RNA sequence: AUGGUGAAAGCCAGCUGGUGG
RNA sequence: GAUGGGGAAGCUCCGUGGCCUGAUUUUAUGCAGGCCACCAUCGAAAGGGAAUCCGGUUAAGAUUCCGGAACCUGG
RNA sequence: AGCUUAUCACCCCGGAGGUUUAUCCGGGAUGGGGUCUUAUGGCUGGAAGAGGCCAGCACUGCUGGCUCCGGUGGCUUGUGACGGCCUGAAAAUCCACAGGAAGGAAUAGUUUUCAUGCCAGGUCGUACUGCUCCAAG
């Protein structure tokens, strides 16, 4: 028998990351929120989604015909961009950081967790960048976060948090432990 | 309710209402209409011609069959006692001497308007076939048993008469045989000797040439033998299968070899194969030769009867099919145009035949009437018959050990 | 002759099968669809 | 020119297995399906099965190869094609979680549209006309099928509206001729046109639904049946000069809602149409209501329902048993009377028909020999074999015509 | 130098006499 | 000999899918299942291969032209 | 194209010698009785109206006949059937066999390996000269 050589190469692939033994900075990804934690904080983002193109059109298109014929709050939504976010953090602006598990360049992102460690900012690894992207109207985000939270969410979005410490940043405290990928 | 679906000319049961309000609604609409919407895009369509044309139409205009009387039309005179079943019958030229012949080896003579007896004489020893000499005052009657072939003449005639055939029998003086001390006390005049057992025979017009057939026997399963000088001679010595039977021309040198599948008719003096005969038939089972030879007639086991056009075609001009079971004698009358056709069936027919000559036409046939009255015993019905020469006559024996003679 | 020419529709081969063998997996399919709400019950 | 394979020309051309034909036209069946509907395509017998395949008896369906050729250039495929691809980024918007997108997509989709279809299949109005009596036979059974899963009451409310504006131009044409009542329903015939078109209206009991049919095929049926009516009907109302699509009537909508609503206008020359001229009529509850009004209301009569609040008029109609009050101003009479004067066109004494008594039948209102045959040959002798064999069946139907129909009476 | 082109086995008769080649 | 590929900076070198079935495919008109095993092409006017014979015609042509009579592939 | 024609090969009885030029076959032979593959032999049609051998007269052709019946004594060719020595191509194309799913009835049940009849069958090479062809006593 025989199968396509993408196929068996991508197989082959699992296989030897499966064996082969990783450092401990690479493996503190898949040691990802448990699936309760992570559906309730994607609940709470879901909340946030940024405007989409239709959606500002029909505000702008709106606007233009309400001016034509003769004051709202700052807008609140999920600062996600890996740039902005990585910008954002370092200055002490963010409250929560997701990271995606599956980024194909790996080392664009083992920095992210360690950084945010470093400067005491929240954050936690969900599985799958498509997750992200989709809630943000784009194919693949790899990275979201909150900066600016209404008053009604803050109880929720400190309660998130506190729980995605212990769910996360305790029971993962020890990820610098033995290599990973030690599988027969 | 036990059909099947589709095979239904109505897909509901009609029931009588007494009011337009208590009509219930009908509980097949909605199939009715989706097996219409199916067949309207998944039926075969096709584009055919419906018959109109009334079945009367089809009857063909043919002569009226009264208007060619005399024929037979019921049965006058019976013979029967015999033991065995009677497997041939013979009629003599003058049409007063008819015998029979019968597997039990039983042969009797009776009359043709009293039907009473005028002389008797005697599983793998049967009489095949019995047959007058065509020549008239002689008195020369041939038997086909087992391996060998006995002349007979009854003492009907006389003895000057009967020794008109005598002397041509010591003429002479397959091989030929003297008569055997029993033969020779039961007035039987010679005997002959084949090399397998023979099935059937068939004189010559001239009253001399006659043909014997032998089943069985690969290349001598026909022979012709001479009664004068003993003859013993073949048409054609090889072929596709076995001879079945063989008859001679009326007026010509030729002898018409019937095979299974084909008839050939072999000439006895050119030695050539003049014609050989496609019949539409699979096997045949008996042949003859109309006087005149316009005309080859011949029957089949499957049912079936031919009529060869000798001028037309090699294939028959037309068959018939009407009979229920083998043909086993088709014969045509010496003077008459009509021919009778017989079966296994029990069944016997007789047709006129316009036997025109005098211009290039096609002979047209009509039946007359049916006949019956032997009755079918071990599957076996009409054995043999022959054709009165002067009268609608016609004389039919059975596996019933019984011959009935039909007259207008 | 004098026929009348006219179209005709050959009838559907198959079609007691196509109907009786799709109307029991209908049936089957009936019967087992109430199985996954019985069995979603130990969830 | 080279030796030739055995079978590749004639018949092995002409006509392309139904397998082949899917493969070239690399369409689903279901669609392949849906189009062959729309243009009335179908399967042809092949003047020898084993000629038009290569030597195979297996069974097959062979369409033709200019029909299927000329199909594959519609733009219906192209259209089919589109909504495939708007269903599958439907699908994906609603797995991304933007219902938003999902709905602004959906709201600036259009539909196709079979108008071309109908020009091609049926080119000229008498045409439609001949091929509308499928059409409204489905139409009006779907009229009175109760919405299911299968079905949205959208669709069944559409044929409805389209079976009430047919019967409400035949009423106010009066062009209706010839009536008929059923087990399967109450046949009604119009000669439009002089096309003669007859439809069968189903009974409007609760029609029970069988799933074993399967109704996505009468749901494409249904489809192109209804864009037929609504463009035969358009014209119909042009040629006539009357106004369509004709306003619906709330006000009457609110007591029935039956054929009564739907009123129509502009912008008796027939004894069917001169019938009941001039007539008041009364319909009592248990007669229906829906199969009288319409009969009446084309004759050019005047109906008053017994729902009117839920005399005058000179006729009435019940079915009960025993009548209560008896007024002899009004003419009781059984809706049998009523069909057998549109079945004869002309007024049939209304003293036969008295409640109570029995109700008669209703009809529609549409050696010699064997000697010769001897030497008939094989093709013809069995040719009137068949004939005789199928006359008597004719001869069966012709006794028993009267054979029951004289025993019964003596009984 | 660079870049191309071309080619006597056997068997019959009584070890003796014989046939086939 | 290309082709799935591999050397050579390089002209260049090495390497020898088309068929059948289905009522249109049960949460409702978006396709299901079964068959078999491989690699094009070029390379024979002495190999295999379906089919024509007699008489006459010229300034050169014929088993092709003519006069006469058959044969083979396909619908 | 139809008859006719079979060395070889094969079938029934048999139960202890046949045979090639050259030794080959048998407890199933010697023999008797048969079947089949048509290589080329004879007939006819094609076909004597063709061509050739003669006589006559026209002064640009015609009119009359013959064109028959044989034999075996060396060269040659095609094939058939035997017998000596180590396996001598590939593909295209036709047919049959095991097969039994499929289809077969009442104003034409299914088919047309059967018979007759109809239509079409493209492009190039093609004259002459010429490693290969025929050879009387």
């Amino acid at each position: 028998v025989k199968w396509p050589e993408y196929v068996r190469v991508q197989r082959q692939k699992k296989i030897l990351s499966i064996r082969l033994k990783v450092p401990p900075t690479i493996a503190q990804f898949q040691y990802t929120l448990d699936r309760n934690t992570a559906a309730e904080t994607f609940k709470l983002f879901n909340k946030y989604r940024p405007e989409t193109a239709a959606e500002k059109k029909e505000r702008l298109t709106k606007e233009a015909a309400a001016v034509a014929e003769g004051a709202s709050p700052k807008p609140y939504a999920v600062k996600y961009g890996l740039n902005h976010v990585v910008a954002l953090i370092e200055n002490k602006k963010a409250k929560l950081v997701l990271i995606a598990n599956d980024v194909d360049p790996i080392e664009l992102v083992v920095f992210l967790p360690a950084l945010c460690k470093k400067m005491g900012v929240p954050y936690a690894i969900v599985k799958g960048k498509a997750r992200l992207g989709t809630l943000v109207n784009q194919k693949t985000s790899a990275v979201a976060a909150l900066t600016e939270v209404r008053a009604e969410d803050e109880a929720a979005l400190a309660k998130l948090v506190s729980t995605i410490d212990a769910n996360f940043a305790d029971k993962y405290d020890e990820v610098k432990k033995h290599w990973g990928g030690g599988i027969l | 309710e036990n059909t099947e679906y589709s095979e239904r000319e109505r897909n509901f049961i009609p029931q009588k209402y007494s009011a337009l309000r208590k009509v219930p609604g009908y509980g097949e609409s909605i199939r009715e209409r989706f097996e219409r919407s199916l067949d309207l895009y998944l039926a075969p369509r096709v584009r055919k011609n419906k018959l109109n044309i009334d079945p009367n139409s089809l009857i063909p205009e043919l002569p009226s069959p009264k208007d060619l009387r005399p024929f037979p039309i019921r049965c006058s005179t019976i013979y029967a006692g015999h033991k065995g079943k009677v497997r041939t019958l013979s009629i003599d030229p003058s049409g007063l001497w008819l015998a029979t012949g019968s597997d039990d080896g039983t042969v009797r003579v009776w009359e043709i308007l009293t039907g009473r007896e005028v002389y008797r004489t005697t599983p793998d020893y049967h009489i095949e076939c019995i047959e007058w000499n065509p020549d008239a005052n002689n008195g020369i009657l041939a038997v086909a048993v087992g391996e060998n072939i006995h002349l007979i003449v009854p003492p009907i005639f006389g003895y000057d008469i009967e020794n008109n055939g005598k002397t041509k029998i010591e003429d002479g003086f397959a091989q030929w045989n003297k008569p055997s001390q029993k033969q020779l006390e039961k007035d039987i005049c010679i005997t002959i000797s084949c090399k397998k057992t023979v099935k059937k025979l068939s004189w010559h017009r001239k009253g001399d040439y006659f043909v014997t057939v032998q089943p069985d026997s690969g290349n001598t399963s026909v022979l012709i033998h001479q009664v004068s000088k003993h003859l013993t001679q073949s048409p054609f010595k090889k072929s596709k299968g076995i001879i079945m039977d063989a008859k001679f021309h009326p007026f010509k040198p030729q002898l018409f070899v019937c095979s299974q599948r084909y008839v050939r008719i072999y000439d006895l003096s050119q030695q050539i194969l003049v014609k050989k005969l496609l019949p539409g038939a699979r096997w045949l089972s008996k042949i003859d030769i109309h006087p005149r030879g316009d005309n080859l007639i011949a029957s089949s086991f499957d049912k079936r009867v031919l009529w060869h056009d000798l001028d037309l075609a090699s294939t028959p001009y037309k068959t018939l099919r009407y009979h229920e079971k083998a043909v086993r004698s088709v014969n045509f009358h010496k003077k008459l145009p009509l021919f009778s056709s017989a079966a296994d069936d029990g069944t016997i027919h007789v047709f006129h035949a316009t036997v025109y000559d005098d211009m290039m036409k096609n002979p047209m046939i009509v039946p007359l009437k049916k006949l019956t009255g032997h009755k079918v015993i071990n599957s076996l019905g009409v054995l043999d018959a022959i054709w009165h020469p002067r009268e609608a006559w016609l004389f039919s024996a059975g596996a019933d050990n019984t011959a009935r003679l039909w007259t207008t | 002759l004098n026929s009348n020419p006219e179209i005709l529709l050959r009838k559907r081969r198959n079609a007691d099968r196509t109907r009786i063998e799709r109307q029991e997996l209908a049936k089957k399919k009936r019967e087992e669809q109430i199985k996954k709400k019985r069995s979603n019950k130990n969830k | 020119m080279r030796i030739k394979k055995k079978n590749t020309r004639g018949n092995a051309r002409n006509f392309i297995t139904r397998s082949q034909a899917v493969r070239k036209l690399q369409v689903s069946l279901a669609d392949f399906r849906r189009l062959c509907i729309f243009k009335g395509i179908y399967p042809r017998e092949p003047r020898n099965k084993k000629k038009a395949n290569k030597g195979s008896t297996a069974p097959t369906t062979f369409y033709y190869a200019k029909d299927i050729q000329y199909l594959m250039h519609e733009p219906v495929l192209a259209k089919f094609r589109e909504h495939k691809t708007f269903a599958r980024k439907l699908t994906r918007a609603l797995g991304r979680g933007e219902v938003s997108s999902a709905k602004r997509l959906e709201e600036n989709r259009d539909s196709y549209t079979l108008d071309h279809i109908i020009k091609e299949r049926y080119p000229s109005f008498p045409d439609a006309i001949r091929d509308i009596d499928d059409a409204l036979n489905m139409l009006f059974l779907f009229s009175n099928l109760p919405s299911t899963n299968q079905v949205s009451s959208k669709i069944i409310n559409d044929a409805q509206k389209i079976c009430n504006q047919w019967l409400a131009y035949v009423a106010k044409e009066r062009l209706v001729r010839k009536v008929f009542v059923s087990i399967k329903g109450v046949y009604y015939q119009a000669n439009i046109k002089g096309e003669e078109v007859r439809w069968l209206v189903p009974f409007k009991f609760p029609e029970n639904i069988p799933s074993d049919v399967d109704f996505r095929i009468m749901l494409t049926f249904l489809e192109f049946y209804s864009t037929l009516l609504h463009f035969v009907l358009y014209k119909l109302y042009t040629d006539s000069g009357l106004i369509y699509p004709p306003k619906l009537d709330l006000k009457k909508d609110k007591i029935i809602s039956g054929l009564s609503s739907y009123i129509l206008e502009s912008r008796y020359d027939s004894p069917v149409a001169s019938l009941f001229s001039a007539f008041v009529f009364y319909v009592s509850r248990e007669v229906p209501i829906d199969i009288l009004e319409f009969l009446i209301l084309s004759c050019g009569g005047n109906v008053i329902s017994e729902a009117a609040m839920d005399s005058k008029v000179t006729h009435q109609i019940v079915d009960r048993p025993v009548l209560k009050n008896k007024v002899a101003g009004r003419t009781y009479i059984q809706p049998q009377w009523i069909f057998d004067c549109i079945n004869k066109g002309e007024l049939v004494p209304a003293n036969k028909y008295l409640p109570g008594e029995a109700l008669p039948p209703h009809l529609s209102p549409w050696e010699e020999k064997k000697l010769k045959m001897i030497m008939m040959s094989n093709k013809q002798k069995k040719l009137y074999k068949k004939m005789k064999y199928s006359n008597a069946k004719k001869e069966e139907q012709a006794e028993n015509l009267k054979k029951k129909k004289k025993q019964i009476a003596k009984q």
